[PDB]
């Protein structure tokens, strides 16, 4: 069985990953007074499969470059992103890990390399400049991203994502800790290099510059799967879907609904906002958010103690 | 050379032909030396070998975002040399389509500025309005852009029977469309940052580098050639120049959104007060005879044959006539021998001066800043390269 | 072949362009179409020829159908007029 | 008459108002509302093959040579269409046809050279060369774009019905 | 008939004398065209001095340079006719100062007087070949990097002498002497009958 | 023969001014609802 | 059926459908015909609807639309970018200024056509070729690709 | 039947050579169409490759100079119409691999004999047939032996038909030079007899092309069997190392019996997609270059051969690593010339 449970939890996500690009190229469209892709297939449903086939068939030109730090980079990007769905706790998870959120934080952190490796591998100036800035904001955002989670955990009692289903049986962790949700949402927007915070690989063509066909696709796939995963982590950590032990799927049904809406939100954010400047972006995290996060981090070590609410381990 | 890189000509940023060599210490720009001529095509030499009426189509191509306003400048220039002036209805038309064209340019400049910045929805919102305007061009000239409607002696053909009404419905609504863009960019917590205090140009420096456009107006210098030196019937209308303070990318922008607003005020009037009359001078000497007349009257055929085959035969002289094209002062210095074909026609391009300023504007600025400043100069490489 | 008769001989190179392709020629060859046009009989010595439709025709010319010996032919329409 | 586009106390009410604007991103939320609003508007796009963007009678489109209703081609080779073409596109050489009339042996519009100004439409005395409505004549090979008299006359015969309607609508204006 | 306002013709004429007196040196043939336009003509040496007086004089402030151009009259010994068109924002007026320069007799540069000229002077060198001393950086602005010849000179062929195509053998773009497939038809247009000057 | 001209009496009036609406919840009120949410959540 | 020839054709078709449904263009945007393409990308005539993406870098671009005069200085670049695209690549010349030389054919700085610097597959005519016309031209590229039969020639070779 | 040559000599000029060239898509071909197009000749290029692949040839030809016709070797009718209006026919039809439904004899002998028969019927003034150098009916490699059979036959279908016989060709996109350079992937570079006793004389592709073109426009060549050879011979050892030298990749010439190696060629030959090495190739590679005894080619036909070292830098540059691409040939050491 366990193998079947690996197809499910993977394919299903890959098929959904494909349908996100479509729901991105249509929701951005109607917002901009245009139908979007509807001519290939019925209502554009076959559109994601079509360019996938075009991308893989086109020549994967190897520049006159490394040949490994070039092919390792997309493999790593897809591998980490699809891997991080392993411990996610939809209803009950596939591989329940006692230190689950540290797994998600660590696996995300590893993706910054793929950007670094691809930028060095390309051996062209646009790629290296883009990679250095890209690596900078990714790890810069990781620092507030991690502290925001540590505040959460201390009110959850453990690192296991499964505990939050029992923590959020009466109220979402948005009500409490909303100030961080916002700061988790903005950090989720930075770490998926989505719009407001998408300076790398902008209209300025960073680490796709030299990447075409199959390599382009793999990161590509990775980004979008991440786009979902991070949104899904928002939908478990802060928006806690109702859980009934008798019927486990209403948890997944609402997880489905909240994840799609917050996934819709970063699509909506992209069309709505101009992109921030490179330093504007770091100015936000180190000046605007990190002092807010570190202080609210202390408030979340104090809220438990003097409100005699220290969370139950386990 | 501070890892000097050359901004891409194909780059989506830029208007397609800007090889901006930039030596950058990391992400800071030390010096910008724009390269030009990637679109030089010979427009100034070609005109010497063509007659006045067959050189009119070149002007539409000089800066084609602003298709017509450019023609008006050659028109005016050729009319001055002949000491002929267009009929009253034609004048209003030229101001009607002169302004419609200003909107078209500003929708281009504001929305294309945002696309480089990264905001993409304003472009699609206003390109639909643009589209609707093009249709005016087409139903008046025949071409969506590159019309050739404003000729040296007035307009070519009267407005179709019904256009004015539609240039109303549109105008009646376009405002809301500008308003929307606003709710998306004027106060965006982020548009301001990337635009505010970027490329500030002093008032004295703007006059010195010959900026002559919104770029001057944005710095607070009050100069609109349309109010200072009225051309056509822009004197009979009433509009407010949108002067700016704390000149910077954001302020000038606000100015371009404000002239979009003021042009709707000028368009309204033109629709309200356009006179009954003829749309071309009655001198068969300068304007081609009506086709019913050339097919029934000998003097009209002779005048049709000579005008199309040989030309106006402008009296010898030279003139520099400048209008207020949407980008800035567009002027034609047209030296002319008594011949039917011009001798020289230097096109002053608001843009040759503006690009030059890129160096004195983008100093100690990041790569992204350079992208913002090329946008705030509305550089159309056709006018610069000519 | 065509209105003018442009044709390529066997030895003629420059005829390959049609190999496996088609040439543009005209049925309704005009050379014969006005010849197919009846002679417009008239009463007056001289007659006009707007080409038909005024502004949508040719610059109006007056033809002298004065000699039955010759049917005036407006240089624009090739229409013969029979006095 | 001029206007100041951007020419410009601290009260808790004011400040608290301003601080909330920075802290909870109030104006950013305003922008999202605008795009959500259009998402609900009807899209303006047209099915391109099925529905076509409207072009009125003066649209210049693709060159055609007309013929008289009788069947005699209108052009009489005065060759001023060649004289006024800005791009040097039209090449005309003529000789008296056996009929004795004046006709063009070769009329070649190089469409790649042509910039579709529409002056030829203007210049012709018999109005033999017209700007036809069709804009869809994209061709696989460069040679196809060069057009001789037979293609243009054939183009004229195919679109004569609409060309006649278009000239009918706009001739009073000219 | 254009709506001439004699009020102007006079005021600009009066300024033309004013300038002629203020700079008797370097200024000749000052005339106000029938188009209400003034066109002081200066000896080439007066480039720096005449401009500076106009840029910085209370009674004649001509702050921005609208354009710098060079007509080429091949007949004229001094081939080029550098023309500088200047605008007074304060007085709402415009003036033209035109000098003469031969091919190998350079003119001074006014980048000092107006920095607008930094680019136009490079444009005049590239197209006509006049040279401007003391220019910060003269270099082709419009022509190709390897272009030989100054294009807007009346003695330069329109089509030029070189054109570019991609050659497979050498896998690189390559100039070749121009071979045109339909030469520019040079219609003669001047009519042998003049028009009795009004 | 007819010439396209403004309708008799002139056309109606157009808007040439921004009609952007300054509509928002007052700041204090905004903060209070938020702080109240956290207080309830903490309890 | 199983006789390979049939099997091959079907496979080829699939391959053609994928490339023909999703063509990602890149717009050098020389000159003005670029404005008439931005109109295609715009709402009346949505390019995306057909699967054409509004923008793409050269590495990820299937078709290059050369809009505008290809001047002698820009001629070396055009080539570079054409040479920097994938193995299945195509060029749609747009504008009389790039089909041939256009109003600027006899100039000294304008290449008389881009098909002298890059092989061109569809030539879209018109000084500002109408946006609908470009769309017609992009659609004819789609019929050109549909007819291509790469694997059947492999099989029969 | 002729076309007076008018013009200055470049594109958009006329030379009067209408020429069918059946295998133009080839490495040699590409070059043949280049000069023919440069000169202004009318070139009809028969093709059976897809239109996308034939695009590269379009640009070097001027407007209307190049005409492409759909043609199938098995179908006699296709060859018939191609030569209908040509006066010069050039045959470059060969493939070193034996494909499943085109065997070596068919491509080298059957297809040319039919093509030559067609132009005798058409009345083409001259036919140029290309066969590999040192080709004898009892030679080692079938390809060569067959090609030898071929040159004979076509003589009977088309008498006085020129037969240029080029050596293995040196040029960008060639095999002779790239093949060896691509041995990099292989850690060791096998060389029969350790790359000795198979002296080889390369010839630049262009030289060959120019030569071929000059044939088309010269009465001196009729029934001539020219041999474009080269400017210097080489023992395969220096060639291999030299290549690796410019490529800046190590060299380990390893002796391996041709016996066993013919087997390696068989292995690649087995591969479905364009086998990289061929049993017939292998033999050819170690087939010693024959001393020029046939009709002189280059120089004789008007082009002075071009030394290998001169242009090698361009052919082997892509084979080179990230660094050493700016390495240039004159700082590099040119290998010694062994005439033997
Ligand atoms: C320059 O390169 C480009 C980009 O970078 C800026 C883009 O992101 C974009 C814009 C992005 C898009 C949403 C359109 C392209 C979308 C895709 C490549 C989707 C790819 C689809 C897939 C691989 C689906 C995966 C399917 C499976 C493996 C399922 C298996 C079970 C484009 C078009 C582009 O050209
Ligand atoms: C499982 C295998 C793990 C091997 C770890 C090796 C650690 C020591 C470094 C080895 C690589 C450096 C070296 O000496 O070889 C040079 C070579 C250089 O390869 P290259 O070809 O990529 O680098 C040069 C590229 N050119 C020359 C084209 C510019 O290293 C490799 O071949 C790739 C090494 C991959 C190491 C294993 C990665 C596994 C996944 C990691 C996440
Ligand atoms: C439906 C989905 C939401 C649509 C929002 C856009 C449409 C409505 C637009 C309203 C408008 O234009 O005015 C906005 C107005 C515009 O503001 P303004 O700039 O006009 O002025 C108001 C603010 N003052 C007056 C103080 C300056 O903004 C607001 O009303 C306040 C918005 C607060 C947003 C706080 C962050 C978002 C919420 C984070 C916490 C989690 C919430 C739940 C998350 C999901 C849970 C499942
Ligand atoms: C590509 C590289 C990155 C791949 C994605 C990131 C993988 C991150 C793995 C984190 C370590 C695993 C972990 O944290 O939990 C494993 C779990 C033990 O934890 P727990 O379940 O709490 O045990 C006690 C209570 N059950 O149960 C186990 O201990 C299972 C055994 C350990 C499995 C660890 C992950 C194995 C990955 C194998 C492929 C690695 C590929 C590396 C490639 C780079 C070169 C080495
Ligand atoms: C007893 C009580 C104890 C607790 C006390 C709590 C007190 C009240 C809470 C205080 C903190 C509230 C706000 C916290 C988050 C915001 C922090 C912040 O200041 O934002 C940074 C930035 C500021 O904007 P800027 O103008 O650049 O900076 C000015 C100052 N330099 O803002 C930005 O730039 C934002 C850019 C955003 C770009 C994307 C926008 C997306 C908007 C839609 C999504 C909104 C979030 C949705 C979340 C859904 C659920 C997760
Ligand atoms: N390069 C070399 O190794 C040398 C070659 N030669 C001779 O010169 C000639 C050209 O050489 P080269 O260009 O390298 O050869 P290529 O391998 O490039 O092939 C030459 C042409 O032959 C065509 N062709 C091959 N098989 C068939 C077939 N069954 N039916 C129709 N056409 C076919 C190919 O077309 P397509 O691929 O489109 O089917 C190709 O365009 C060869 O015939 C060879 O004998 C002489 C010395 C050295
Ligand atoms: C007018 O100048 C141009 C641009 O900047 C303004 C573009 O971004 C682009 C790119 C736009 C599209 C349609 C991808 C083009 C085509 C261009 O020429
Ligand atoms: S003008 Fe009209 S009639 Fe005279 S030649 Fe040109 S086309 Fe024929
Ligand atoms: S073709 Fe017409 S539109 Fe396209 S570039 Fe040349 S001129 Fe501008
Ligand atoms: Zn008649």
């Amino acid at each position: 069985m366990f193998f079947i449970n690996i197809l499910t939890l993977l394919v299903p996500i890959l098929i959904a990953m494909a349908f996100l690009t479509l729901v991105e190229r249509k929701i951005l469209g109607y917002m901009q007074l245009r139908k979007g892709p509807n001519i290939v297939g019925p209502y554009g449903i076959l559109q994601p499969f079509a360019d996938a086939m075009k991308l893989f068939m086109k020549e994967p030109m190897r520049p006159l470059t490394s040949m490994s730090l070039f092919i390792i980079a997309p493999t790593l990007s897809l591998t980490l992103a699809l891997s991080l769905w392993v411990p996610l706790p939809m209803p009950h998870p596939l591989i329940n890990l006692n230190l689950g959120i540290l797994f998600i934080l660590a696996t995300s952190s590893l993706s910054v390399y793929s950007i670094l490796w691809s930028g060095w591998a390309s051996n062209s100036k646009y790629s290296l400049f883009g990679a250095l800035r890209a690596v900078a904001q990714t790890i810069s955002y990781e620092v507030t991203m991690a502290i925001i989670l540590l505040s959460v955990l201390l009110m959850n009692g453990s690192y296991s994502l499964q505990t939050l289903i029992t923590t959020q049986e009466h109220m979402w962790l948005l009500l409490p800790a909303w100030p961080m949700a916002m700061m988790w949402f903005i950090s989720t927007l930075a770490e998926t290099n989505r719009a407001p915070f998408d300076l790398t690989e902008g209209e300025s063509e960073g680490f796709n510059v030299e990447y075409a066909a199959g390599p382009f696709a793999l990161f590509f796939m990775a980004e979008y799967t991440n786009i979902i995963l991070m949104n899904a982590l928002t939908t478990i950590i802060f928006l806690g879907p109702l859980y009934y032990i008798n019927l486990p799927e209403l948890y997944s049904t609402n997880f489905m609904m909240e994840a799609l809406l917050l996934s819709s939100t970063f699509l909506w954010i992209r069309a709505s906002y101009p992109r921030f400047r490179y330093d504007q972006l770091m100015h936000l995290l180190w000046k605007n958010f990190l002092p807010l996060t570190l202080a609210l981090c202390m408030w979340h070590i104090s809220l438990p103690i003097f409100t005699a609410g220290v969370p139950p381990y386990m | 050379t501070n890892m000097t890189l050359n901004f891409g000509p194909q780059h989506p940023a830029a208007h397609g032909v800007l090889r901006l060599v930039l030596e950058l210490s990391g992400e800071m720009v030390r010096k910008c030396d724009p390269h030009i001529g990637l679109l030089h095509r010979g427009t100034e030499k070609l005109i010497e070998y063509k007659t006045y009426l067959q050189a009119l189509p070149y002007f539409d191509r000089l800066d084609y975002v602003s298709m017509m306003c450019n023609e008006q400048a050659y028109s005016i220039a050729v009319e001055k040399l002949l000491n002929i002036q267009p009929p009253p209805r034609a004048q209003w038309i030229r101001v009607l389509f002169g302004e419609i064209t200003r909107i078209l340019n500003h929708i281009m400049a504001v929305t294309t500025h945002a696309l480089d910045i990264g905001a993409m929805t304003p472009f699609f919102w206003m390109f639909e309005e643009r589209e609707k305007m093009f249709e005016f061009y087409e139903r008046v000239s025949g071409a969506r852009m590159h019309a050739a409607y404003i000729r040296p002696g007035g307009v070519h053909q009267d407005l179709p029977l019904g256009l004015l009404d539609d240039i109303y419905e549109f105008s009646k609504n376009f405002s809301l469309r500008i308003d929307e863009v606003e709710e998306m960019l004027t106060n965006n917590r982020i548009w301001r940052n990337r635009t505010v205090d970027i490329g500030v140009v002093t008032a004295e420096d703007a006059l010195n580098y010959g900026f002559s456009g919104v770029m001057l107006r944005g710095s607070g210098i009050q100069w609109d050639l349309r109010k200072t030196q009225p051309y056509d019937v822009y004197d009979q209308v009433e509009f407010d120049v949108p002067i700016g303070s704390r000149g910077d990318c954001y302020d000038r922008y606000l100015c371009r959104v404000e002239e979009m607003r003021q042009s709707l005020r000028i368009i309204e009037q033109c629709l309200n007060k356009m006179p009954p009359g003829e749309i071309k001078v009655d001198d068969a000497k300068v304007s081609p005879p009506k086709r019913a007349e050339m097919k029934t009257s000998m003097e009209s055929l002779i005048h049709h044959f000579k005008l199309y085959t040989e030309g106006y035969q402008v009296p010898p002289g030279a003139t520099y006539t400048a209008i207020e094209a949407p980008k800035g002062e567009f002027g034609v210095y047209l030296v002319s021998d008594g011949s039917s074909r011009p001798y020289r026609c230097k096109i002053k391009a608001p843009g040759f001066a503006h690009l030059a300023g890129l160096d004195k504007m983008s100093k100690g600025h990041m790569l992204a800043d350079v992208v913002a400043i090329i946008g705030t100069q509305d550089i159309v490489f056709g006018e610069i390269d000519r | 072949i065509t209105h003018t008769g442009q044709v390529y001989d066997e030895k003629d190179y420059r005829r390959v362009r049609f190999v496996d392709r088609q040439k543009e020629v005209n049925e309704n060859f005009a050379i014969d179409l006005i010849a197919q046009q009846p002679v417009n009989e008239v009463e007056h010595r001289i007659i006009a020829c707007d080409g038909g439709g005024g502004a949508l025709g040719h610059p109006k010319v007056y033809i002298n159908l004065d000699k039955e010996t010759k049917t005036g032919t407006c240089g624009y329409c090739g229409l013969q007029f029979k006095q | 008459t001029y206007k100041y586009v951007n020419k410009k106390e601290v009260d808790m009410k004011s400040a608290t108002d301003n601080a909330a604007r920075i802290l909870m991103w109030t104006e950013l939320i305003r922008g999202l509302g605008m795009t959500l609003s259009y998402l609900f508007r009807e899209p303006a796009t047209i099915n391109y093959p099925f529905e076509k963007g409207p072009l009125s009678p003066r649209f210049r489109g693709e060159h055609a040579l007309r013929r008289y209703p009788s069947g005699e081609e209108r052009c009489i080779a005065c060759k001023l269409c060649e004289a006024i073409c800005p791009a040097q596109a039209i090449t005309i050489e003529a000789e008296p046809r056996a009929d004795g009339s004046r006709r063009t042996t070769r009329y070649d519009i190089d469409m790649t050279k042509c910039i579709y100004c529409g002056f030829c439409q203007e210049a012709c005395p018999v109005d033999a060369i017209v700007e036809g409505p069709n804009f869809e004549f994209s061709t696989e090979t460069h040679e196809e774009l060069l057009y001789n008299k037979e293609k243009l006359l054939n183009n004229g015969d195919k679109w004569e019905a609409e060309i006649a309607a278009n000239i009918q609508a706009d001739y009073l204006y000219r | 008939v254009r709506p001439r306002s004699d009020v102007t013709h006079k005021q600009l004429s009066a300024f033309g004398e004013y300038v002629a007196e203020i700079l008797p040196k370097y200024v000749q043939q000052v005339q106000v065209s029938c188009l209400d336009e003034l066109e002081i003509c200066i000896h080439p040496d007066g480039v720096i001095p005449t401009l500076t007086f106009l840029r910085d004089h209370t009674n004649a402030q001509f702050k921005s340079l609208a354009d710098l151009t060079a007509v080429d009259v091949p007949t004229r010994q001094n081939r080029f006719e550098i023309v500088y068109n200047l605008l007074s924002l304060r007085f709402n007026s415009r003036i033209r100062v035109k000098t003469y320069a031969d091919e190998l007799t350079p003119i001074d540069s006014i980048v000092s007087v107006h920095i607008a000229a930094n680019w136009y002077e490079r444009e005049v060198w590239d197209m006509f070949g006049v040279f401007f001393f003391n220019h910060p950086d003269l270099r082709r602005i419009l022509t190709d990097y390897g272009f030989e010849g100054h294009p807007f000179r009346k003695d330069f062929p329109l089509t030029g002498y070189v054109e570019l195509r991609y050659d497979d053998e050498v896998k690189r773009v390559v100039a070749e002497p121009v071979e045109l497939a339909q030469e520019f038809r040079k219609f003669d247009l001047n009519s042998p009958w003049e028009a009795f000057p009004a | 023969v007819k010439q396209d001209m403004p309708p008799p009496g002139g056309y109606g009036p157009i808007d040439y001014k921004r009609n952007l609406p300054r509509r928002g919840l007052s700041g204090y009120s905004m903060f209070a609802v938020g702080i109240g949410a956290l207080i309830f959540g903490y309890w | 059926r199983s006789r390979a020839e049939y099997v091959v054709t079907k496979l080829d078709d699939l391959i053609n459908w994928a490339r023909r449904s999703s063509l990602w263009p890149m717009t050098f945007g020389l000159a003005c015909c670029a404005v008439e393409m931005m109109h295609m990308a715009a709402p009346r005539y949505d390019m995306d609807r057909f699967g054409v993406v509004f923008r793409a870098s050269p590495r990820q671009a299937d078709v290059m639309i050369v809009a505008g005069t290809l001047t002698n200085k820009m001629a070396p670049a055009l080539r570079k970018v054409y040479d920097q695209m994938p193995e299945p690549r195509y060029v749609v010349s747009m504008g009389s200024c790039a089909n041939g030389g256009g109003y600027y054919h006899y100039s000294y700085s304008v290449v008389r056509g881009c098909d002298r610097i890059v092989p061109v597959d569809i030539y879209v005519p018109g000084c500002p070729p109408t946006a609908e016309a470009l769309l017609y031209g992009i659609l004819q590229l789609q019929r050109k690709i549909k007819r291509e039969q790469k694997l059947k020639i492999w099989y029969r070779r | 039947h002729a076309v007076i040559p008018h013009g200055k000599g470049g594109r958009s000029s006329v030379s009067g050579v209408v020429a069918t060239v059946f295998g133009a898509t080839g490495f040699l071909g590409r070059y043949v169409v280049n000069h023919l197009g440069r000169m202004g000749s009318q070139v009809i290029i028969p093709y059976r490759c897809d239109v996308y692949d034939i695009m590269h040839l379009r640009l070097m030809g001027d407007l209307g100079q190049l005409t492409f016709l759909e043609w199938d070797a098995r179908d006699k009718d296709s060859i018939r119409k191609a030569v209908q209006h040509s006066n010069v026919v050039i045959n470059l039809i060969g493939r070193e691999w034996e494909t499943r439904n085109f065997d070596f004899e068919d491509v080298f002998v059957n297809i040319p004999r039919a093509i030559a028969q067609a132009s005798k019927e058409a009345g083409v003034e001259r036919f140029i047939h290309v066969s590999h150098l040192n080709a004898s009916m009892k030679s080692s490699s079938k390809s060569l032996r067959s090609k030898a059979v071929g040159e004979k036959e076509v003589r009977s279908v088309f008498p006085e038909a020129i037969i240029i016989r080029p050596s293995d060709i040196f040029g960008r996109e060639d095999r002779f030079l790239n093949h060896f350079a691509n041995y990099r992937w292989f850690l060791a570079v096998p060389l029969v007899s350790l790359g000795f006793k198979t002296v080889k004389q390369p010839v630049y592709v262009a030289d060959v092309s120019k030569g071929i073109v000059n044939a088309t426009k010269d009465p001196d060549a009729v029934g001539k069997t020219f041999a474009f050879t080269g400017p210097n011979r080489y023992l395969l050892f220096h060639l291999v190392k030299y290549i690796f030298g410019m490529t800046h990749r190590t060299f380990i010439p390893y002796p391996l019996p041709l016996f066993v190696y013919s087997w390696i060629g068989k292995l690649f030959g087995l591969s479905p997609f364009e086998p990289w090495t061929t049993k017939d190739k292998v033999e050819r590679i170690h087939i010693s270059d024959v001393m020029p005894t046939d009709l002189p080619g280059l120089e004789d036909l008007g082009v002075q051969p071009t030394p290998l070292e001169l242009k090698s830098i361009e052919v082997l540059r892509r084979h080179r690593t990230y660094r050493w691409l700016s390495s240039e040939i004159e700082e590099t050491k040119p290998a010694k010339t062994v005439n033997y």
